[PDB]
């Protein structure tokens, strides 16, 4: 439809949209984890 | 030009500057200073021509002997107290040798003179990773050794490259000149507080080094060395244009923009003590190297140059190059105002 | 300033971070990083000729967790060094008694002042 | 140098007249040596005698510059004998400046000098009279 | 549109070798685009022997 | 008779190597600099350096014959200068030999040459070795450290090298 | 100064050698002898004259690798040493390198141009 | 004091100076580059032996093969200098102008 012999994309792959999701998905995680071993050190050390 | 090579090329100069940082004995710093300028020569002259063969001959003389005559600081050091750690010195004459091997190597106003031409025929990805590494690399070296410095030197040298960068940057229609005086102008501003609160120098190279890695990322999407070609720039891609805007306003350094963030802090920190009239004079010259942005801007996007026609053939094919990271480095650069507080990020 | 932890330099919070609150929630400044970080995606969406707010949604989200992520981690050195200059401050005042004197602040019924009125 | 910039300011205000004149033309000279080696150093003046002549030229007008300050400075101190105004190096920098459009023959040129080195030349004095330091603490 | 635009004399005002000319401007030569300058020859060729007769 | 041996040859190293910086053509340039490598290998190894003076001394004299064979290759002239050729080299020469002749004179029958520091003016025995019992030759070990504790040192040493070795390639080939 | 000694005799036999070689034997009728002879055909010029060279990487090599043969020359004295292990450990990573550098180039046919 | 101290700096400065000033050979500019390491190897060397500091001594050969290394940096782009022209002297320069 309507192109000439090349789609250089418009048909994403699919590796990096999962790879970036899957990594960002787990950098939330772990600062979520984080942020509760942080609000329970200050109240283990107080 | 196998990219193997070239990594391996650009992996030493990683280690040259890793070598810089790590060390308290002197030769291994002279000789991360000498691999730096090794591994930076054959970045150069990719290009066949002899603009790149004489521009990294000046080069290869002016940093040379500035690395044998801080090889001479480093020998009067030990003809006087014997000592390989990276310390206060025990000699003004030997900290005099040694700062001015220094301002040979980064460039101050007497010491200039190879780097507008050095940087006037290279290729751009040359003139980036020097000007990055070349600029951040001394610097270690001056934080390192800065209780033992004369300030006349330092200050001298400060004042007169800003106003010499101020100064030579009003005449200059190529781009690279234009930058290599802003390098300068920079330069000064940063070795200008190394006496008082080395925070505010080390602040103001990672900001001046953004703001160049910007600057030659915009330079790389286009090839450009005049202004006739940021018009035809304004006039095939309208985003590129509001770019060049903030990024040579904040160039300037102007206060809602992220630019004032190393003024305004090296003012704080330097009138915190009792040298008024010399910051005040300063940031005066501060304010004069400044024209030449604005008629830079005024040809990009404020006017609208005619353009010459292909540019209708230029419209199918879409600015699909690779950049080395245009955006993230261009809004920390540009929108980083109110986080005046992540001083305290780099001590 | 200098070390005060010039042993391990590198040490990017030590064990002396674990007294202080870190940064909450919804605080506004981790809101300003995340609000740059959408305007980076914006902006980066505007740069290949793609729509903007439009199939970069997933970079949107790696952007904004990467803004965040760094920023969090910027915070928590904030606040340490803040922390530790206010208490080095305080065991330097603590320390020297003689050398910083409390100055008698005197009243002003006998406290002078010369006036030179403007008419 | 520091030293013999230290005579001048350690004349006394005071009269030690036609000394500080001499000290005058000392640091005129000086600055004139500096500026011609600069300016023969980047000209190739073609050939050796023409250098010798630029430089003689320009350390001839700054030695002008030295010694009509000097001369004016101590006039206007014997005159009204008052060492707290600067309002005595404002007319010796406009003196001067108006002596070195004298010796370029241009006038507008000589008039901006007269401004800008009268300026300059009592905000020295007005710094040194009200105590400012010499370009650092350097402590904080 | 009677919006002013600059023009030609404002580009050959910025366009050039350097922006203020002086007596020397001459000298200046309007750089090359390529940077590299096709046209260089001065005869650096062969030499002579004569390795001869006896 | 003699006592100052090592400062003589120190003067002798000096005048050739002053001769040498004068700027001549390479060729007699390079006759100075080995007649200045050579009497300076004379005075580290009469100071007590036992074989580092004739190492450098062979290391500095390859370099000088590649820099002949260049200056064979390139700079030439359609009648080379000498120093007694021109007016400018001999000139240069006179004033640089005229200087070290000056501080002879005030080393020799004066007291004390204060131009950088106040160089104590008298004879090089002293300061030197009070018969301290080495019976190894301290500098053979002193050198002999740098393959047992020289760990990091040779390593960036022959990166470095080897750095320059495939730099001096690619420029070369870069046509 | 014994081989200063020994340096200064056979100096002094040098120039005796020059003087019998001059002044004693004959004469030295001019006036032709000076020119210079290449075959029998006055040459253009002189010599003096500008000689390209065939090697160019070649000696820039030899100066490489005779800086390497510097460092590698206090093997003999390193090999008396508590730590032999680093010792072995550290020349084998000398000479390793030095022939990667020798085959780098020797691969790259660096040597296989106007040697 | 050790009065020949004083004498190779006093070589040093020469040396230093004809580098700096220079006629029209970068050949020469090379040459007395490679000269003035010579002496502030010497210096460094007498500094040593002095000192009896035979721990960290590999000052003296690892500074040169350093400089020589340098200097065979700057014969490579005196090949290319001269490959690019004939005449290799001041002139022969004036392009890419300041």
């Amino acid at each position: 439809k309507f192109y000439i012999q090349e789609p250089p994309h418009g048909s994403p792959n699919w590796l990096k949209v999962g790879l970036t999701l899957g990594t960002s998905a787990f950098l939330w995680i772990y600062l979520i984890k984080q942020h509760n071993e942080d609000v329970l050190e200050y109240k283990r050390r107080n | 030009m196998n990219p193997i090579i070239l990594i391996i090329i650009l992996m030493t100069v990683m280690l040259g500057t890793i070598i810089v940082m790590i060390s308290t004995h002197w030769l291994l710093i002279w000789i991360g200073f000498e691999m730096n300028m090794l591994a930076i020569i054959p970045i150069m002259m990719k290009k066949h021509n002899p603009r790149a063969t004489e521009a990294s001959t000046k080069y290869f003389l002016t940093q040379s002997t500035a690395s044998m005559l801080l090889m001479m600081a480093i020998i009067i050091n030990l003809m006087f107290s014997g000592q390989w750690t990276v310390m206060k010195l025990f000699n003004p004459m030997a900290s005099m040798l040694m700062t001015m091997a220094l301002a040979m190597k980064l460039g101050m106003a007497p010491f200039h003179f190879w780097v507008p031409e050095v940087t006037q025929g290279i290729p751009l990805s040359s003139g980036l990773i020097l000007l990055t590494w070349q600029k951040l690399a001394p610097m270690s070296v001056l934080y390192q050794i800065l209780p033992s410095i004369n300030l006349d030197l330092i200050l001298t040298l400060s004042i007169l490259s800003i106003t010499i960068g101020g100064w030579g940057g009003l005449n200059q229609t190529q781009l690279r000149k234009i930058m290599a005086y802003s390098s300068i102008a920079h330069m000064g501003w940063m070795t200008a507080v190394l006496l008082y609160n080395p925070t505010m120098t080390l602040l103001n190279l990672i900001i001046y080094i953004i703001m160049t890695s910007t600057m030659f990322t915009l330079f790389m999407a286009n090839s450009t060395t005049t202004t006739l070609s940021l018009s035809h720039t304004w006039n095939k891609a309208p985003i590129m244009t509001i770019l060049v805007l903030i990024t040579l306003l904040s160039m300037g350094g102007l206060p809602p923009l992220s630019g004032f963030m190393p003024k305004w802090m090296i003012i704080q920190e330097m009138t915190k003590n009792d040298s008024i009239i010399l910051p005040t004079l300063m940031a005066i010259t501060a304010l004069l190297n400044l024209y030449f942005y604005m008629r830079l801007t005024y040809s990009t996007a404020l006017t609208m140059f005619p353009s010459t026609n292909n540019m209708k053939m230029k419209w199918q094919f879409p600015t699909t190059k690779r950049m080395t990271l245009l955006p993230t480095m261009t809004v920390l650069s540009t929108m980083l105002l109110p986080l005046t507080p992540i001083l305290s990020i780099l001590e | 300033m200098t070390g005060r932890q010039a042993r391990a330099p590198l040490q990017f919070l030590p064990d002396e971070a674990r007294s202080l609150p870190p940064p909450k929630l919804t605080d506004p400044r981790l809101a300003y990083i995340g609000f740059l970080g959408y305007c980076s995606g914006l902006i980066d969406n505007a740069i290949r000729r793609r729509p903007v707010l439009s199939a970069g949604l997933h970079r949107q989200f790696l952007y904004i967790t990467s803004f965040v992520f760094v920023g969090y981690y910027l915070l928590k050195r904030q606040d340490y060094m803040y922390a530790v200059r206010d208490h080095d401050m305080f065991s330097y005042i603590k320390s020297h008694p003689e050398d910083f004197p409390e100055k008698d602040k005197k009243t002003y019924r006998e406290v002078f002042e010369e006036f030179h009125p403007v008419r | 140098a520091k030293t013999l910039l230290h005579q001048y300011w350690d004349i006394p205000e005071g009269t030690e007249c036609h000394r500080k004149t001499y000290a005058a033309t000392s640091i005129g000279g000086a600055s004139g040596l500096v500026v011609s080696a600069y300016s023969v150093a980047l000209k190739t003046p073609t050939s050796f005698l023409e250098g010798v002549a630029r430089t003689g030229r320009y350390t001839f007008t700054a030695a002008a510059i030295g010694a009509i300050f000097g001369l004016t400075s101590c006039i206007s101190a014997q005159v009204r004998e008052k060492p707290d105004d600067p309002l005595n190096y404002l007319i010796g920098g406009c003196a001067g400046g108006l002596t070195l459009g004298a010796r370029t023959r241009s006038y507008g040129i000589g008039a901006a000098a007269c401004a800008y080195m009268g300026l300059t030349a009592a905000l020295v004095k007005m710094g040194q009279l009200e105590g400012w330091k010499v370009f650092a603490e350097p402590k904080v | 549109a009677r919006q002013w635009q600059p023009d030609v004399e404002w580009a050959e005002q910025y366009g050039g070798a350097v922006m203020y000319p002086t007596k020397e401007t001459a000298h200046w030569k309007p750089p090359p685009w390529n940077d590299v300058d096709p046209p260089k020859d001065t005869l650096v060729s062969n030499l002579t022997l004569n390795f001869g007769p006896q | 008779m003699m006592t100052y041996i090592v400062f003589i040859l120190s003067i002798i190293f000096v005048m050739g190597f002053v001769g040498f910086s004068s700027k001549p053509s390479p060729i007699y340039g390079g006759l100075g600099l080995i007649v200045s490598g050579g009497v300076g290998c004379g005075i580290v190894l009469n100071f007590g350096g036992s074989f580092l003076g004739l190492m450098v001394f062979l290391i500095y004299l390859g370099g000088m014959m590649v820099v002949f064979g260049y200056t064979t290759a390139m700079a030439t002239e359609q009648y080379p200068e000498v120093w007694v050729s021109n007016k400018v080299v001999l000139g240069t020469f006179i004033t640089g030999l005229l200087m070290e002749f000056l501080m002879v004179y005030y080393v020799l029958k004066d007291k004390e040459v204060e131009i950088v520091f106040k160089f104590n003016g008298m004879g090089d025995w002293v300061i030197y070795d009070t018969g301290d019992s080495g019976f190894f030759s301290e500098e053979a070990m002193g050198i002999a450290a740098l393959y047992s504790y020289g760990t990091w040192l040779v390593i960036v040493t022959g990166w470095s090298l080897l750095i320059g070795v495939v730099v001096i390639m690619e420029i070369t080939r870069g046509n | 100064m014994n081989l200063m000694i020994t340096l200064l005799t056979n100096f002094t036999l040098a120039t005796l050698l020059v003087t019998i070689a001059f002044w004693l034997p004959q004469l030295n009728v001019y006036s032709e002898k000076t020119s210079p002879y290449e075959c029998g055909f006055d040459p253009m010029g002189s010599a003096r004259l500008p000689f390209s060279m065939k090697f160019f990487l070649v000696a820039i090599t030899f100066l490489l690798f005779d800086l390497e043969i510097a460092l590698l020359l206090p093997l003999p004295w390193a090999s008396q040493t508590t730590n032999l292990n680093t010792m072995l450990t550290m020349a084998l990573l000398l000479i390793f390198l030095l022939a990667v550098s020798l085959a780098y180039e020797w691969t790259q046919k660096g040597l296989e141009w106007t040697e | 004091m050790s009065l020949v101290y004083m004498n190779i700096m006093m070589a040093f400065t020469v040396s230093l100076t004809g580098l700096l000033m220079y006629r029209s050979h970068l050949m020469s500019s090379l040459l007395c580059l490679e000269g003035m390491m010579l002496s502030l190897f010497i210096l460094a060397t007498l500094m040593i032996l002095n000192s009896h500091f035979t721990l960290a001594s590999m000052m003296p050969i690892i500074l040169l093969v350093f400089a020589a290394c340098e200097a065979a940096l700057g014969l490579s782009l005196l090949v290319m200098v001269s490959n690019t022209y004939g005449t290799d002297y001041v002139q022969n320069l004036n392009l890419l102008q300041c």
